[PDB]
């Protein structure tokens, strides 16, 4: 037993399990009612609906509501989504012990401690029916999964089976016209206290406090004020079917059947919760949890967990399996047993499930294993780890125990374990708790064989006969020898391709998919360890790593195919579909699409024309179509998507033709881009394009520098003026030098107020007159000879080239 | 009603009731719920109906209140019009004989930048054109400016209405009370008028004139406002070497550190700075002005030095002030730090002079000897001062008191070769009363090195050699030491040769000499006897023996760089060390895209189903430290809809109460039980939530000490250095590689990174990545690195441990 | 605006009454006042303390903070002076600071806030001036 949930609330008189969802309601003696998401751990609601004890609690899930009944003497209906009181109704004139909801119309049943249980119709003004019989308290009313009948447990020493659509109960003799009820000695003795009798049941244990059913059985068990539990047939009122379970020490508050085990779980107002044998009907074992007394019990009609309410609070407790072994063939999931019986196949986003016949497991699973050709299933039965049990083989597409006993298919024989192994019809078995090999002599092997033995490892489960004592050991087909042992880190699972020759093992990042023995074919790219993923024999690997099913790869493409609304494990890939089942084991299926897959299959084979159609909004994203296609240094993909002003910018430098850059740079509304593309421009060779860019980034001085280098003199002058005003002394200043005469500087420098510098520059060119002007306007003294000349010839022949390097030739490829 | 968001039904009732008090209270209750930010439009017709025309100020004032904080939003009782229920009968309010209602009305009306009230606010200046108070005229200049701000930057607001429309600002200057709402964008004539007003000021008003127009030619002209600007203006006209002597800055400055010692400590700093600007060597840092309080005339009465003595501190004022003060003595006067540190140290270090400077705790005493002594090592002049003071330290003549003294002085002799010959005779004296290691160690070293100088040695050593105390470390120090210097230059009943005999016995041999040594078995395991035993080639003589070693100093020994030094005065250093200096089916497909630096989670939402999913809404959630920067906003997910919807993503937020998993993404649709479904887009980790932070070597070291990091793993793909994979990955688990903890050479040179983070997890995170990259013939495991990790309870330690391996995700839809 | 809000706080973790001169700091007002004034505005018993890049000026009165907040500033004397005048006006309305009595005279205090500081510019008020309005 595992404790899923345990919240101390104080004395819970009523407890009920939601049939739709894995929720619990508790009604407390403190007058508070609480609705719990016991799996999620999130309080849904909490209401103080009455000062004193609220003894009865129910789900009213026909429309999303819960119903409570309290000692206010009322049955009240409550919203769990809007937290408001939907409707209020007069159940009775005393304590509402248990309440039950009709699924016919919004009718509500309340069982009370004033000896009647009544059903009331809100939708109309009518109280449709009152069901009477008790002479002392109806402690409990309980639904079967059909809505026609209810059972009530009362402390007048009976259990009364009622009809809710009926006036009290509904029955009529076909052998007589007279009423079924007799107040006289007939073939049984009872009073006149009913309209008619469909079924008056024993409840004698000095009154039964509660009654409840197994979800798939008409049988009911009742706990009563004494110290016994008595199991009843409510479908016949037999007294040759009723066995008494003895173990408890004081008044048993309830007893209900465990849906998922072959035991009956009871709880009593002593201090113990006792567990009972349901093939022997006496106490297997007693547990004390020391929360003292238990006044309520509950068994899940959604066959999830199990719960019992105590005087400290309640516990929902777990007797279920986690991470089961499974394999998918074409449309059949085969898995190892979990709650809610056998399920699987169909759906794709819903948490509903539905049945198909593909049970790999139909008996206690010692082993469940697929054939490597996927044609048989081996199920090993009668448990044990001694040296013998039974093993039953089933056919894989549709599974029975035996298909026919008169046909080779579906046979059984002895063997502690038998598990299939490669050569694709073979199996290896343990029948002495050694490794023995199994043949039948042609077809998938069903018959027990004793030759060949080993002295290492110990029988268990597998798919290649896994055995453990310190590692997971693969065993051979026809040899006693260990084929190989694997040791690695796991996430509690073993993943098969679908063929059970091969195995996938989980590692520190993702999963690795491997062949028979331990040989690693490839590694799935993905940062974290996947929960499960399976390969369609190889190639197309589909996996779950969250709430979505995505392909690790198909033909070098990468895609997330679709998301489901639940966390899940891939069951495996056999066919185009991928099939999944989770811990609770609800299915999702998903067709492998030609969405993400076609697009990149096409882009890889350099098709852009194909790819435009392929572009859809089921796969567009942001960077797999509209900006992933700007990721070629010799643009190809890049040419195709260029819609973003940034992608356009990028495209241009990758070609080296910046004509497009300037425009993208423009449409990026930014200077930085113009200077950087201008530099790239100078690199392709041509300075016209550089000028334009550099002019608008305002790098007139860079231009001034560039310009004799380029051999322009006309353009070089334009730069000088528009750098004059900036007082860029390594911009405006340059150009005068660069033309044969220096006069440009002389004026700019005059405006700077740098009269000295202006004179020196001018004077040397033999423009002593201008040099003198500067001296005269400002401080004179021009006579001085610095570490540089102040009057020696400056003349330079400017640019001998007739065509300039703004006109640098180009062809462009 | 402090904050009660559902109470709007009661407020409507309370708002009209025939009792004026109730109405006022109601309207008041509305105000307080809106201000907090809660529900308010239901009420509007009720609110508006009583109050509208009236001159009765309180309700009017209340309604006037509610029109500046929500008028636009509320529309039941107002709707949209030019003369709304905010102002239609508030033209009456503006034109009442009572100044208060008019004034109030004017004030809110003009305050709004509302365009549905633009016309009614314009002649609203009428209400305050007549100025019954200073408040009325100020209210007017602020309201005209607020009108100007509200779309009337042209002729609707600029001239006069009858006295103000943007002209109160002019009028105020010459009127009895000033206030200029004219700070920006307003009449030039008023700006000019404010200047005139500087003279004819009104003090509150002067702060308003002054924010607009500052700098005076004068000293002042009066009032705090002018005065406050004035110190700014003064700092301009003399920037040079701080303010030096703080101006009118002094008044605010004290409050800036009201907690309480820190003000004095700061004040002391400024006063020291101010005294003089010295040489400004190592801890001689006094700036400000060279002469302004001088230093050191011999005719100055009662001198500068009296204030200088405060700064020399033992703690003479309290600890915060102490740390500042010791640095400050050093700073005004020394040679560097050395001079004034020796004086200061002489006072602090242990003596027989004062017993208020000696203590029997050995480390502090020792440290104080080392601090005094480091000054000599720094600077020569100090050697001469230190040795006689050291002998006074010894004179205490407790076992331990001698001991500490002997230990440093012996180091000083290693530096200071045959210069401290004189000390030896003093040093022997207290060596006889003995209960500790330290005394034996040190004494044996002085007496040993110094042998030529003295001749006493059999007698001194021998009382101790046959005396007891604690003797582990004694062995090591005596072993290298006892023979040294001059081969036969002693004799009392054991010459220098007896000493070499002794020296050898004490090291690890055996010999009758000095009435046998105390112990022979050496100190910590590596040291042993043997090196020295081999040694003494030439019997205790300066050559290439113990003497050589003794009269030489290991490596460089200079300054206060901590090479035979300790770095200032021992008490001040503790504080400096402390200073760390830390700086409903649904289908999803998804990829993350970045265009023009916009980071977005691309999602495509797919309805593969024929069924209805209308009611479709899309939301991205805030989980914890993950947040939506804008959810996907399309109403998509309809019958056979493919859509691309973009959800923008952030990584940095504050924890929300909903789940803390990967990324939650929510699509809504038709269904009433699961109207909202959670389905996933691709991976985001728990690691995001960590917040990056950094450490320095001191913070790293402190944290190393603070909490354990023994935990290590070796991570593959740490083959590479710190910079490459390891930094990038460490970054993603919000970590950063900072400072080293390595020790590289030709045999050493693992790369070491000191990591830090301060996780939003109630822990920090730290680690050291050691990269085992071979720098030896026997590497650990070759290339790979072992990361030694922690976090504050090592719950994030583990994150560091595995997120430094690999990490990559991609898709290509 | 220079003055974002003028606010009376309880260090219960909420802005008890507060004034938004023009629609900007609605809900924003409560979060700032609730976190920062609890720590004494993060002060040390200093009238100016600045936290999360907002200048907080304050005075403690009981479990309550009278708070002025700015994130810009025109002059030193001025910020204190509006707070100060506010502190003459607040006991006339509420008899010191105390959350329940502050709560009851939301209207009184709020009106004073609009009057005292208009569009973030610190006007002046006085207890007699306040009277004309609430008359």
């Amino acid at each position: 037993m595992l404790t899923k949930f345990e919240t101390k609330s104080a004395r819970v008189k009523g407890l009920s399990f939601h049939p739709k969802r894995p929720w619990i309601l508790t009604s407390l003696h403190n007058g508070v009612i609480q609705l719990w998401d016991y799996r999620m751990c999130t309080l849904i609601d909490k209401f103080d609906e009455h000062d004193g004890p609220v003894r009865g609690i129910d789900f009213h899930k026909q429309q999303p509501l819960f119903v409570s009944g309290g000692d206010d003497y009322k049955i009240k209906v409550w919203n769990y989504k809007l937290r408001r009181c939907l409707f209020t109704l007069l159940g009775h004139l005393d304590y509402i012990r248990t309440t039950f909801f009709h699924h016919e119309y919004p009718w509500i049943l309340s069982a009370s401690d004033d000896q009647t249980i009544r059903v009331w119709n809100w939708q109309s003004r009518t109280c449709v029916c009152v069901l009477t019989g008790h002479n002392h308290y109806v402690m409990c009313a309980q639904f079967h999964p059909s809505e026609d009948l209810v059972v009530s447990a009362s402390l007048d020493q009976t259990v009364r089976v009622w009809d809710i659509s009926g006036l009290r109960k509904k029955n009529l003799s076909p052998g007589a016209v007279e009423s079924d009820v007799r107040g006289i000695t007939g073939v049984d003795l009872f009073g006149t206290t009913d309209a008619v009798v469909k079924h008056v049941l024993e409840g004698h244990d000095r009154g039964v406090n509660w009654a409840a059913f197994h979800p798939t059985m008409p049988l009911i068990v009742s706990g009563a004020d004494d110290r016994q539990v008595k199991i009843w047939r409510m479908n016949e009122s037999k007294a040759w079917e009723v066995d008494t379970c003895r173990g408890h020490y004081n008044n048993v508050s309830c007893a209900v059947f465990h849906p998922r085990q072959e035991l009956i779980l009871s709880n009593s107002e002593d201090k113990s919760i006792r567990v009972w044998d349901m093939s022997k009907r006496t106490g297997v074992q007693t547990f004390r949890r020391d929360h003292d007394r238990f006044w309520v019990l509950a068994a899940h009609p959604n066959l999830n967990l199990f719960a019992a309410g105590h005087d400290g609070g309640m516990i929902v407790f777990k007797l279920e399996r986690e991470r089961p072994a499974y394999a998918v063939h074409g449309n059949m999931l085969h898995y190892v047993k979990d709650r809610f019986l056998r399920q699987l196949d169909f759906n794709s986003s819903k948490d509903v499930a539905v049945m198909q016949l593909r049970s790999g497991s139909k008996f206690p699973v010692f082993n469940m294993s697929y054939n490597p050709a996927e044609n048989a299933v081996l199920l090993c039965t009668r448990a044990s780890n001694l040296e013998n049990s039974t093993y039953d083989l089933y056919t894989i597409p549709k599974d029975a125990d035996s298909q026919n006993p008169d046909a080779p298919e579906g046979k059984r024989s002895s063997g502690l374990t038998a598990v299939w192994v490669a050569r694709n019809r073979f199996a290896v078995l343990d029948r002495m708790h050694s490794l023995l090999i199994k043949n039948l002599k042609n077809e998938i092997t069903k018959k027990i064989q004793v030759p060949n033995c080993d002295e290492i490892f110990y029988a268990g489960t597998g798919n290649l006969l896994l055995r453990d004592a310190d590692s997971i050991t693969l065993f051979d087909v026809q040899q006693k020898r260990t084929l190989a042992s694997v040791k690695i880190s796991k996430v509690k699972y073993v993943i098969w391709s679908a063929d059970m020759s091969h195995v996938a093992l989980l590692a520190k990042h993702a999963i690795v998919i491997c062949n028979r023995k331990l040989d690693a074919l490839c590694n799935i790219h993905e940062n974290i360890r996947v929960k499960s993923g399976a390969w369609d024999e190889s190639g197309v690997f589909i996996y779950t790593t969250s709430n979505h099913i995505k392909y690790a790869v198909t033909t070098g493409d990468h895609g997330i195919i679709r998301t489901l609304d639940l966390p899940i494990y891939v069951t495996r890939v056999k066919g185009n579909n991928v099939y999944c089942l989770d811990r609770e084991c609800r299915p999702r299926v998903l067709t492998i699409d030609p969405t993400e897959f076609k697009f990149k299959l096409a882009l890889i084979n350099r098709k852009y024309d194909e790819v435009l159609h392929m572009v859809r909004n089921a796969k567009l994203v942001g960077q797999s179509i509209i900006a992933y296609l700007q990721k070629k240094g010799y643009p190809e993909v890049a040419l195709h998507f260029v819609k973003d002003e940034k992608t356009r910018f990028s495209l241009a430098l990758e070609c080296g033709n910046i004509e497009i850059a300037l425009e993208a740079a423009k449409a990026l509304d930014d200077k930085n881009c113009w200077e950087k593309l201008g530099e790239v421009a100078l690199l392709q060779g041509n300075h016209q394009i550089v000028e334009m860019c550099y002019q608008r980034t305002k790098n007139f001085d860079k231009l001034s520098f560039l310009y004799l280098i380029t051999g322009n003199l006309e353009k070089l002058r334009k730069m000088m003026k528009i750098a004059e005003i900036r007082k860029d002394m390594s911009g405006h200043y340059q150009n005068a030098l660069y033309l044969g005469d220096v006069s440009e500087r002389v004026r700019i420098l005059k405006n700077c107020g740098q009269k000295s510098l202006a004179y020196l520059s001018a004077a040397t060119h033999g423009l002593d007159e201008e040099a003198e002007s500067l001296k005269e306007t400002f401080d004179p003294e021009k006579e001085t000879i610095p570490d540089i000349d102040p009057n020696a010839k400056l003349l330079q022949p400017p640019a001998p080239i007739m065509p300039l390097d703004t006109n640098w030739p180009l062809l462009t490829v | 009603m402090d904050s009660e968001p559902p109470s709007e039904i009661s407020l409507k009732n309370d708002l009209e009731k025939g009792d004026v008090k109730s109405k006022t209270e109601a309207l008041k209750k509305v105000i307080i719920m809106i201000l907090n930010g809660e529900k308010l439009p239901g009420l509007l017709m009720t609110i508006i109906r009583f109050v509208l025309p009236l001159q009765d100020h309180t309700i009017k004032k209340l309604l006037l209140v509610f029109w500046e904080i929500v008028p636009k939003t509320t529309p039941d009782g107002r709707l949209l019009h030019e003369m709304i229920l905010v102002c239609d009968a508030y033209r009456k309010d503006l034109q009442h004989p009572n100044e208060f209602i008019r004034g109030s009305t004017l004030r809110f009306l003009c305050k709004l930048k509302e365009a549905e009230l633009l016309e009614p606010l314009m002649p609203a200046i009428r209400a305050c054109l007549e100025h019954r108070h200073s408040y009325v005229r100020r209210n007017a200049v602020l309201a005209i400016y607020t009108i100007y701000r509200n779309f009337e930057h042209l002729i609707p607001d600029a001239p006069e209405l009858i006295h103000d429309f943007l002209v109160n600002e002019k009028d105020a200057s010459c009127k009895r009370n000033a206030f200029m709402m004219l700070i920006h964008a307003d009449q030039d004539r008023a700006l000019d008028y404010l200047s005139t007003c500087i003279d004819q000021v009104q003090t509150f008003g002067d702060i308003l004139q002054l924010v607009i127009v500052e700098l005076i030619y004068k000293v002042c002209h009066a009032n705090p406002s002018e005065r406050a600007r004035f110190i700014r203006c003064i700092y301009n006209l003399l920037q040079s070497s701080s303010p030096a002597v703080k101006y009118e800055a002094a008044g605010t400055l004290v409050t800036l550190s009201s907690a309480p010692t820190a003000i004095k400590a700061a004040a002391q700093c400024y006063i020291d700075l101010i005294i003089k600007e010295s040489d400004n060597n190592v801890k001689l840092i006094v700036l400000d002005r060279l002469v302004e309080l001088k230093e050191h005339p011999a005719h100055e009465r009662v001198l500068q030095d009296l204030v200088m003595d405060i700064l020399r501190v033992l703690s003479t004022p309290d600890l915060e002030v102490r740390k500042k003060t010791l640095q400050l003595a050093l700073d005004l006067v020394s040679s560097r730090n050395v001079e004034e540190l020796v004086i200061v140290l002489k006072k602090e270090v242990i003596k027989t002079n004062n017993v208020s400077e000696h203590e029997d705790t050995d480390k502090y005493r020792q440290l104080l000897v080392r601090t005094l002594h480091s000054c000599s090592v720094r600077f020569p002049d100090m050697a001469a001062n230190v040795i006689p003071v050291l002998m006074e330290f010894l004179s205490d003549s407790n076992e331990a008191a001698a001991a500490d003294v002997l230990e440093f002085v012996r180091e000083a002799i290693q530096r200071f070769d045959n210069l401290r010959m004189l000390i030896v005779e003093k040093m022997l004296e207290v060596f006889h009363a003995i209960k500790s290691v330290k005394i034996y160690r040190g004494a044996l070293w002085i007496l040993g090195e110094y042998c030529s100088t003295k001749e006493d040695i059999q007698s001194v050593m021998t009382e101790v050699r046959r005396s007891l105390g604690e003797i582990p470390i004694v062995e090591s120090e005596i072993k290298k030491e006892a023979g040294e210097l001059k081969p036969e230059e002693e004799i009392t009943v054991g010459p220098v040769q007896k000493l070499v005999t002794e020296m050898g016995t004490y090291a690890t041999q055996s010999a009758l000499s000095s009435s046998r040594p105390t112990k022979k078995e050496e100190d910590r395991p590596p040291l042993r006897g043997f090196l020295l035993d081999g040694d003494f080639f030439v019997a205790a003589s300066l050559a290439t023996t113990l003497t050589k070693i003794a009269l030489r100093y290991v490596a460089l020994v200079q300054e206060k760089k901590k090479q035979n030094s300790f770095v200032a005065e021992a008490m001040l250093l503790m504080a400096t060390i402390l200073h760390l200096g830390k700086s409903d089916p649904v289908y999803a497909e998804a990829y993350v895209h970045v265009n023009q630096y916009d980071i977005v989670l691309d999602v495509l939402v797919v309805n593969q189903t024929s069924d209805t999913l209308q009611n479709c809404t899309l939301e991205l959630a805030t989980l914890g430290d993950l947040k939506l920067v804008e959810k996907p906003s399309p109403l998509t997910l309809a019958p056979h809809d493919f859509a691309n919807i973009k959800a923008n993503v952030k990584v940095a937020s504050t924890e929300n109460g909903i789940i803390f998993g990967n990324i939650v993404y929510d699509v809504s649709g038709a269904a009433s039980d699961r109207n909202c479904v959670v389905l996933s887009d691709i991976h985001i980790d728990i690691m995001d939530y960590i917040q990056p932070a950094t450490c320095t070597d001191a913070e790293f070291r402190q944290m190393w000490a603070e909490f354990e990091w023994e935990n290590k793993v070796t991570v593959n793909t740490n083959m590479t250095d710190l910079n490459d994979y390891l930094q990038h990955i460490l970054k993603s688990t919000n970590m950063k590689c900072l400072t080293p903890e390595k020790a590289l050479s030709g045999y050493c040179g693992f790369m070491a990174a000191n990591l830090y983070a301060r996780s939003i997890f109630g822990e920090d995170a730290l680690a050291n990545v050691s990269i085992e990259k071979p720098v030896h013939q026997g590497p650990d495991a070759a290339v790979t690195g072992h990361i030694r990790i922690r976090a504050k309870s090592q719950g994030m330690a583990l994150s560091l441990g595995d997120k430094i391996n690999l990490s990559q995700k991609k898709t290509s839809l | 605006m220079v003055l974002l809000a003028a606010a009376v706080c309880t260090k219960a973790g909420k802005a008890i009454v507060s004034r938004q001169f023009v629609e900007m700091t609605r809900t924003r007002i409560e979060g700032l006042l609730a976190a920062f004034p609890k720590l004494m505005n993060t002060g040390k018993q200093h009238t100016f303390v600045e936290t999360e890049s907002v200048r907080y000026v304050y005075q403690p009165m009981e479990k309550l903070y009278m708070v002025l907040i700015t994130t810009k500033n025109s002059n030193i004397l001025e910020d204190l002076e509006t707070l100060r005048l506010f502190s003459r006006v607040i006991p006339e309305y509420c008899r010191a600071l105390e959350e329940n009595e502050i709560s009851e005279h939301c209207f009184d205090l709020i009106f004073a806030f609009d009057e005292i500081v208009a569009l973030g510019y610190r006007e002046n008020v006085n207890l007699a001036q306040i009277r004309t309005f609430t008359e």
